[PDB]
């Protein structure tokens, strides 16, 4: 599977850490901020256009509080990124929402913690189905 | 102050809560979200609290769904919007303060109502410190989509899926 | 076919379990009672109903309360209403095959929820069957109100009274 | 204490009985059906305006479902008339609606409960202070 | 379909009110008081002699309050007895209890809303599968 | 004074608001029906509340379903016990005074909580008015069923039964 | 398996949630938290299922409050036990694998159902793996306190403090 | 005001900042670990007696996941430690049981959201009152 990431001057760090984890579990890493971005708005507009434009379904964005690049790249059409602090949601929007990528807070999330919602969301695949409505509902908007 | 409020299905309760805080609170709010808990669909009621701020019937407004992201995410695919998704108190005061965040999304179904009692008080009590700094991120967020006349403020929007549901194209 | 609903806040959560239900069966919603359990109102619900199903929005209304003594009294004073209060199964099908009453009220703190789905349901099942007997009952209740202009189609008609509300007039 | 009792064909009986009940407990009753109305809206009728130009505060309409009797009165402006069928109601409606009026329905209500339904109403005051507005908003209304 | 009546001098009047009802619409009835019983515990024990020796499977008692009739009925061993006073009840407890009898005090229930619950309860068949446990429960017990 | 309540899994939320209240008004409260909404027996819990009565650990019980039917029947299939089905005060106040009950059973989905609350209260506060005729009664009633020592406080009674539904012998 | 759980007034819904999904997963459930919602005291509860797991009635045990850091510290402080008091997967996990915690502690009015539910699941899904490093760290843990027989099996060690609190010498 | 901190290996990169921190603020700070501790019992029992002995009532433990510092610490009598990952408990634990230190986990919270949960624990005071009795009985306990 692939994955692509991203991060600005705030996420980086951790970025690093998981390319490295990604890296040593057998995962094929797209990283499109090898050095950090200008601020949340580049990196997750980088790696949303990264993704529209592959055959990956899967991102991770990193920046200090990860509502940043959610709000930012949730603007894009037919972009849907969740900001995710928990083990619930990591798993939950992908399942439900197809959640093209997550976005992860450095400063709100610590490093254990992070590896395990990634984890759960890169293990998870959308359900689909009746879900389809809401994800149709959504990329219609701007 | 006005106070847009929405949600989906499967938090109605944690709204009904949060609605019965912000009167309490001297607020006046404006339902949008569903008012049962049949189950229904996330975009819509979000939308409906985008407008509401977007165009002046609301101050900020607050959507909240399972997790957040579906009615958030909706919240912040419109005109004039910048949707925070914050399930905690440090961020959503970041939201406020730093991206003038003016519509707030949380999961009612995994956090608990005493901590997003605390995330709106903090969200509210929150103000946005204007600088060089944060209003060039601001900008460049409220100029990432195009805007697009046949959503804005059309509340006939989603009747083509609505339709398909209703005619069980939508199966599992 | 449409039914609008509404309730106080003493009994949102019986409101909530109706509307579901009506859904389930087909029916068209139109929830005006309150949304949230905040101190509220009756009469104001009441009032709504009332006016979706006198002007045509609605074909019948369903309006809950502690008792539903007072929502139900509301709505039927109201042009074009015929308001039956109905805690038994038993009266609420003689209100419709008899009086044709278009508005039926529930207390929903006194009545259970599964006896609240069974008065529904034999109220919205029953079907009004003309007699000169109740032909002249339902005449005589048509015009035994005085139409006002002023209340008819006024959503502020009760503003004065929220206004001394907002201002500790009625305090206890 | 005063009370107005009024029935139709339907509810004679029981009132009849009331009546003999209200007299034996030291009330004052003001009956305005000595003989059966035509209908309950004329009973119901009846007792409205007896009621509304008497000093009493208290009132029972008797009828076979209660239903009629207040959907009836209650037209009638600044009348306020409760269909009881149970013993909650009997002392709810007088505490926060004052309720000027109860409607006993003798198909739906046995004699027995009716006795204690309408005791917990005669021994009921209304409570006023906030519920007032509810009260105010009613007697606006047509 | 048969049904098995009986009433003590309380509720005679009603229960002879039900026999004409009942005989009027094609219904067996099955009489156990022609005359009204001693008091609620004979009428109610002769209504369940008389059904748990028959091929009945539904049967009325009629007396005061209801609550009487049940709770001699239902020491009888096998015999489950449902006191109803509305039309929830007149049919779930036949659905789910598959109740042997219904026990309705004319001093409660009025008439009209009396041939509702009736006519409910015996319109209303067992369910029987997991419900079943429950019976074989209350069989056991004395 | 020790009340013993309980409850199946159809009326827990009804059971939680009654044992609160009770405790409010002072009494002591003996939880043993149901706790949570999990499916269940009935007369597993009519049979514990009825023996707390009957063995004088409690003084009087109370117990609950969807229509009180199942589980007072139970409760009333027990030596010692006088169980009383009644959805409304007037025949729970009948039931205290003239039948010395000493088990008040009552149909949670079907009597709204504002009600049931009245029942409870009046069937409390009501005592009972020995008569030679309602001692007749009485006698006659403790004298009906034979007494079954393998029942008699035997917290195994319903083992065999709940073995066959963990086997799907109970299926629908 | 056998878990037992245990709260205060403050999560008993949330506890009722737990306890059905449990059953729906096979466990058996003592429950020995309190089962309504009248005013109670943490540490009586968290007790009751420390002991229950101590004394090898149950295997493990969850314990709810508000924000769990009362009953999971109640839980604690019993011989035997190794409480943790966990609000998210990652940690409850830890727990498990790292300290062989028996009892998990869960704030229910901070943490939303679902996420509860995803707690509670990971926790028992674990397993402990021994290891020199942890297995250190466990026998400090379980020789820090000192071992009181007069607390042991002792369900009227806060018998004091009951009488306190209903003679009202804790008012606020 | 007083605060007493420590931490372990995993805890102390943190504890610095916030030591850091603290200072900045105009707090007293002890730290018992100036180096850190062997494992996290021993940072946390070195904490709690520190406390116990001390007029200070704040203190925070740091290591990986939190958990651990609270269940050792927690095991001394009369101590009350709590395990803080969220804003609401932050002050709702010192509010009602006067937590005498929380335990920050430094692998699941991130910096930003540790400040903002130590300054509410800061900022917040014990409510007693009929709070008493469950820190009563906690006391009690081993
Ligand atoms: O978090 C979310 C959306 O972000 C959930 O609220 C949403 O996906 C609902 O679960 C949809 O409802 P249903 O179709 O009955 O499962
Ligand atoms: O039955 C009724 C009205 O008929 C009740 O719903 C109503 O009187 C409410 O109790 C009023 O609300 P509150 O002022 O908070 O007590
Ligand atoms: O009234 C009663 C019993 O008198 C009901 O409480 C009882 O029949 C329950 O409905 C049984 O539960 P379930 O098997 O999930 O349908
Ligand atoms: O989190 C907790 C305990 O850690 C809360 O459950 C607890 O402090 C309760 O709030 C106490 O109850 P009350 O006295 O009615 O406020």
């Amino acid at each position: 599977m692939d994955v692509i990431i991203g991060a600005d001057k705030d996420g980086f760090a951790m970025k690093e850490q998981v390319k490295k984890y990604l890296e040593e579990h057998q995962y094929r890493v797209a990283d499109v901020t090898p050095e950090p971005a200008e601020d949340f708005v580049e990196s997750s507009l980088a790696v949303t256009k990264k993704l529209l434009n592959s055959d990956a379904h899967k991102a991770i964005m990193f920046d200090r509080y990860g509502v940043g690049s959610a709000m930012a790249s949730n603007k894009v059409k037919g972009m849907v990124t969740a900001v995710v602090e928990e083990e619930n949601t990591a798993h939950m929007t992908a399942e439900h929402n197809g959640a093209k990528a997550i976005a992860i807070g450095t400063g709100i999330t610590g490093y254990d913690r992070a590896l395990v919602i990634i984890q759960r969301y890169l293990d998870t695949e959308y359900a689909g189905g009746r879900h389809q409505i809401r994800l149709d509902m959504l990329e219609k908007m701007i | 102050m006005i106070i847009a409020i929405g949600n989906d299905h499967i938090v109605t309760m944690q709204k009904i809560e949060i609605s019965n805080m912000l009167k309490d609170m001297g607020y006046t709010v404006i339902d949008e979200g569903t008012y049962d808990t049949h189950r229904t669909h996330y975009p819509i009621y979000g939308k409906k609290v985008a407008e509401d701020v977007a165009d002046g019937r609301a101050d900020l407004g607050i959507v909240m769904c399972g997790t957040g992201i579906g009615i958030s995410t909706a919240a912040d695919k419109n005109e004039g919007i910048r949707a925070a998704m914050c399930d905690d108190v440090t961020s959503a005061v970041y939201a406020r303060e730093q991206l003038n965040a003016n519509v707030l999304g949380i999961g009612g179904a995994v956090v608990g109502v005493h901590l997003i009692q605390d995330i709106v008080k903090a969200y509210l009590d929150a103000t946005y410190k204007e600088t060089p700094e944060n209003k060039k991120l601001i900008d460049k967020i409220d100029n990432i989509a195009k805007p697009n006349p046949d959503q804005k403020d059309n509340p006939h929007f989603f009747d083509a899926e609505l339709e398909k549901w209703a005619e069980g194209v939508y199966h599992d």
